[PDB]
RNA sequence: GGGUUAGUCGAUCCUAAGAGAUGGGGAAGCUCCGUUUCAAAGGCCUGAUUUUAUGCAGGCCACCAUCGAAAGGGAAUCCGGUUAAGAUUCCGGAACCUGG
């Protein structure tokens, strides 16, 4: 028995030192050589820049043309929905005047591309830094000419509240002012009364009921917004290593089938079935 | 144990002593970006494997057994081309663009000709480090040797700027320090 | 190869469907350790819906956990059961299952 | 002789020590002190040629990528053969009972792991067979309506399934995000939940052909966007023990959104019963006569309909039998349930 | 023709002067040198070595085959009886040693 103390003390002192000093080794190494760069990424980095702030600036225009109703010349007036589903077939829809539920996936982004200020802004209003974080959002008319932006970096879709139901109730923290804390924290979704209490204005009560009002929005669902603010996906992959670098590079097909890049400004809405993808991610 | 001791005593017995000077043509050889991007060049002419042959020729051959003889049109296969003395074969003619020789060769006089050779052929030679890296982009355990001759129209204007950047940087920088008597200095 | 598809695609389910199991045949192993779930009949011992009991835990609360872990755990097993509104998520569980896989 | 260092017995097997400790479990094999025939049993397996056999395997797959070719890399993949674990766990439990008998540690893991986020260390196909193997198990228990006890816990929800011999006791822990614990080591819960897998796989196939119906259990895909439970899946064909079996026969129950939907859900399956929940419903009542909810104030407030807090289904269900649902009623207190334990 | 019966008496085990394979090196070669020497010369401990989720990781120890004594070194048995011819070895009783 005694085996148990003290790996047990091990085990929590190696594990605390492993994490410390992988928070302190990644960006201290990476800004102390910090490199000697390249000279090809610095110019391929450049031209990507070019096309991604260009492509920014034609939907810009565009939607300005859209928004204003200045129209005269431009290519569509409506917008699109895409849909990729399964030699993989891609369904095209009219763009719907109505208020609805997405989970936006953001993905990693594109090859060597510094991004731009514009995205960067729209991204950080929607809280999508540090990826693998997919997030719930309203589908509006206004909310959605972020969409044709954030979209190269994100993918969208329907989710099922079957697989909502399963987000939420295995993912999910809340930043949260407790008993005594110097109170940055985040608990996950256990206690009720702790969620009636700081919802009991809205009346919102047993977590549950919160998969139920994001999936309503009849009421209120960006107080959930609000209160379920931050998000956390898992990497997909274990990564590094001969029996899941093959497994990166199927899925890097898969990725390379499913997105496509318009750059066009009337660039239709990629939609992809959520609910296959959270027996991945979730 | 004996064959460290010798393995470390070798390289010492030949530095100690002065090499011709048709050696230590090789190891002034190719840098760091060229030989990257001849890398990058090679991996697009990867030649076929064994299976991916293999299959090819049971679809097919399934196809005609089926007959469902679908056409009759394919343009080439274009590949490296590996053959110690199929690469000779390719000079004298010529037909080699570009070749790339390993300088690590254990009977080092199957290669010595090599470099004069393409240099009165007139071959845009390049001397590369490592057979064993040659041999991944054949297919083989090591190839020693790499000729190519067939390039698609997509990849011809990037064979010419390769080919001006090795004889810039192997040509000029080299030719005349290929011509000296290396080693000799004792350790 | 597209029949060689179409036969891993039938024998991929036909492997994993067919089973057997077979009939009565002891194994009266010296070494083999086998037992019960401890607390299975102790689910009564348990408050563990509104009873009473665990309110004495309340008052060994720092009793223990100032014990050692395997003191700890079993002492801070019963706990106040409120309602159904909430259960407190589990920490202990996980922890649980790797000290019996430990002690198997 | 008896007693064999650790040390010795594997480099005698010539096998990895993180796979010897998968042998270990996974045969049953028990002490670094080790019996020396049980390793000399141990010493002919062609599940330690496999595994050596994938060492290799692996290794050409790192000459494979340190070449670059991918696609021999794709063939070798490909044509890989797969070790199962089917012979010992037959060899191990010849008796159909012994594996009925020692189903009960197999199922509590297998629960645990459904109940699981997704990780690194665990893949979400682990997951996703876990909570598919998990929601048959419960989709069977659902035929035949056969539990009797129930236990609420702030420890899991023990139940206990009186099904061709002992009653097996099996628990599902709340649906949460559980913080996941740096403590444990998954390795040797992997090596359990695998062979559990197994084993439970076919035991499930014994007890689906035994109830003489299909073992794929089939399932509307758009049942399963609904919910994600045993209610999914679509039991084919090819009396009921009173009184726990169809008690509550012809009852039509209105469970809230508020309520916990799972476990209530599989308690009225194993009466029998009808489940109604509004939480499905906005996915998107004439029968309803009972409100299963956990709330001080109560809207419509229809006299027609019942309105029952949730533990009188766990206290009929101990009983076998019918109680006075008024300390049921919101909000009336309620007996401190212990249950028969 | 018959006769020599042993856990305890010896050999066997240990090393002595000395002999002598191996690693190596000489020699046209039969073979000669050399004996721990210019050798990768085995066998012990720990491991949810905590994540890469079906592949061994982290350490510890330090000289050397074998033969060579019925007088050197060395676990342990005595009395009495008995045979044509045997006995600290058989018979009767009484002891001890080693290993489990």
């Amino acid at each position: 028995x005694x085996x148990x103390x003290x790996x047990x003390x091990x085990x929590x002192x190696x594990x605390x030192x492993x994490x410390x000093x992988x928070x302190x080794x990644x960006x201290x190494x990476x800004x102390x050589x910090x490199k000697f760069v390249r000279a090809e990424s610095i110019v391929a980095k450049t031209l990507a820049t070019s096309r991604e702030k260009e492509r920014i600036k034609r939907v810009s225009i565009l939607e300005d043309k859209k928004a204003k109703n200045e129209t005269q010349h431009i290519a569509s007036g409506k917008d699109f929905i895409l849909k990729i589903t399964e030699g993989l077939i891609r369904e095209k829809t009219t763009y719907d005047g109505k208020p609805a539920l997405l989970f936006i996936v953001r993905v990693r982004g594109p090859l060597a591309v510094n991004i731009p200020n514009k995205a960067f802004k729209i991204l950080s209003l929607l809280r999508l830094v540090e990826t693998n974080t997919g997030v719930f959002v309203k589908l509006t008319k206004n909310v959605y000419p972020l969409l044709k932006v954030i979209a190269p970096y994100v993918v969208i879709g329907k989710p099922s509240l079957s697989s909502i139901r399963s987000l939420i109730q295995k993912r999910g923290r809340i930043i949260y002012k407790g008993e005594n804390e110097a109170e940055p924290h985040e608990i996950v979704l256990n206690d009720n009364n702790i969620v009636e209490e700081q919802l009991g204005d809205h009346g919102i009560i047993c977590v549950e009921d919160i998969i139920h009002e994001i999936a309503t929005m009849g009421e209120s669902f960006s107080v959930c917004n609000f209160f379920l603010q931050p998000f956390k996906l898992n990497r997909e992959v274990s990564g590094f290593g001969s029996l899941n670098r093959l497994r990166k590079i199927k899925q890097r097909e898969a990725e390379s089938r499913t997105r496509q890049f318009s750059n066009a400004a009337t660039a239709p809405v990629i939609e992809v079935d959520i609910d296959s993808l959270l027996a991945k991610l979730n | 144990p004996e064959y460290v001791r010798v393995q470390r005593q070798k390289k010492i017995l030949s530095i100690r002593l002065k090499v011709p000077p048709t050696i230590a043509q090789f190891q002034y050889t190719l840098d760091r970006n060229t030989a990257a991007e001849t890398f990058k060049l090679f991996n697009k002419y990867r030649p076929e494997t064994a299976a991916e042959k293999k299959e090819r020729l049971t679809k097919e051959a399934a196809a005609v057994a089926e007959g469902k003889s679908k056409q009759d049109a394919s343009p080439k296969p274009y590949a490296v081309k590996y053959g110690l003395n199929h690469v000779v074969a390719l000079i004298e003619n010529k037909k080699a663009k570009l070749v790339l020789i390993a300088n690590d060769v254990d009977p080092i006089e199957l290669v010595v000709f090599l470099p004069a050779l393409c240099k009165k052929m007139g071959v845009p030679y390049a001397i590369v480090k490592g057979k064993a890296r040659l041999g991944t982009l054949v297919n083989q355990k090591t190839s020693a040797v790499a000729a190519l001759t067939e390039v698609r129209a997509e990849d011809e204007a990037a064979l010419a700027k390769l080919v001006s950047t090795i004889d810039a940087n192997f040509a000029d920088k080299y030719d005349e320090v290929k011509k000296h008597w290396g080693g000799g200095i004792l350790g | 190869p597209k029949k060689l598809k179409e036969m891993k695609x039938x024998x991929x389910x036909x492997x994993x469907x067919x089973x057997x199991x077979x009939x009565x045949x002891x194994x009266x192993x010296x070494x083999x350790x086998x037992x019960x779930x401890x607390x299975x009949x102790x689910x009564x011992x348990x408050x563990x819906x509104x009873x009473x009991x665990x309110x004495x835990x309340x008052x060994x609360x720092x009793x223990x956990x100032x014990x050692x872990x395997x003191x700890x755990x079993x002492x801070x097993x019963x706990x106040x059961x409120s309602a159904l509104r909430k259960v407190p998520g589990y920490g202990e569980s996980i922890r649980e299952r790797f000290e019996r896989s430990l002690d198997l | 002789r008896n007693f064999i260092t650790r040390s010795q017995a594997v480099r005698k097997l010539q096998v990895s020590l993180a796979d010897f400790r998968r042998l270990c479990i996974f045969k049953g094999i028990y002490p670094t002190f080790y019996y020396a025939k049980d390793i000399q049993y141990l010493m002919h397996e062609p599940v330690l040629a496999k595994f050596r056999e994938h060492k290799t395997f692996a290794r050409k797959l790192t000459r494979a990528l340190g070449r670059g070719e991918v696609s021999s890399a794709k063939r070798l993949e490909e044509n890989r053969d797969s070790y199962t674990l089917d012979h010992i766990i037959k060899e191990r439990y010849p008796s159909f009972p012994d594996a009925i008998r020692d189903i009960d540690d197999a199922l509590n893991m297998l629960f645990l792991f459904s109940n699981l986020p997704s990780t690194n260390q665990v893949s979400s196909k682990i997951i996703n067979d876990a909570q598919k193997i998990c929601n048959q198990w419960l989709a069977y228990v659902a035929k035949e309506r056969l539990v009797r006890k129930v236990f609420v816990s702030i420890k899991g929800v023990y139940y206990q399934a009186n099904i061709k011999g002992e009653e097996v006791r099996w628990l599902v822990p709340f649906k949460f995000p559980e913080n996941i614990p740096s403590d444990v080591d998954f390795r040797i819960m992997l090596t359990f939940l695998e062979f559990y897998s197994t084993l439970l796989h076919f035991v499930l196939y014994k007890l689906y052909t035994d109830s003489g119906l299909i073992y794929p259990p089939k399932l509307d895909l758009k049942k399963d966007k609904i919910i994600s439970g045993l209610s999914s899946y679509i039991l084919e064909s090819r009396k009921y023990d009173s009184p726990v079996a169809s008690l509550f026969s012809a009852f039509v129950f209105y469970v809230s959104r508020e309520v916990p939907i799972d476990i209530l859900e599989f308690l009225i399956l194993s009466c029998g019963g009808n489940v109604i929940s509004e939480a499905a419903m906005d996915q998107i009542m004439s029968k309803v006569t009972h409100q299963i909810v956990d709330r001080p104030v109560l809207k419509n407030k229809v006299a027609g309909r019942t309105y029952i807090q949730p533990q009188w289904i766990f206290d009929c269900i101990n009983k076998g039998e019918l109680v006075p649902a008024n300390k049921y009623l919101p909000g009336e207190a309620l007996p401190p349930h212990l249950s028969p334990w």
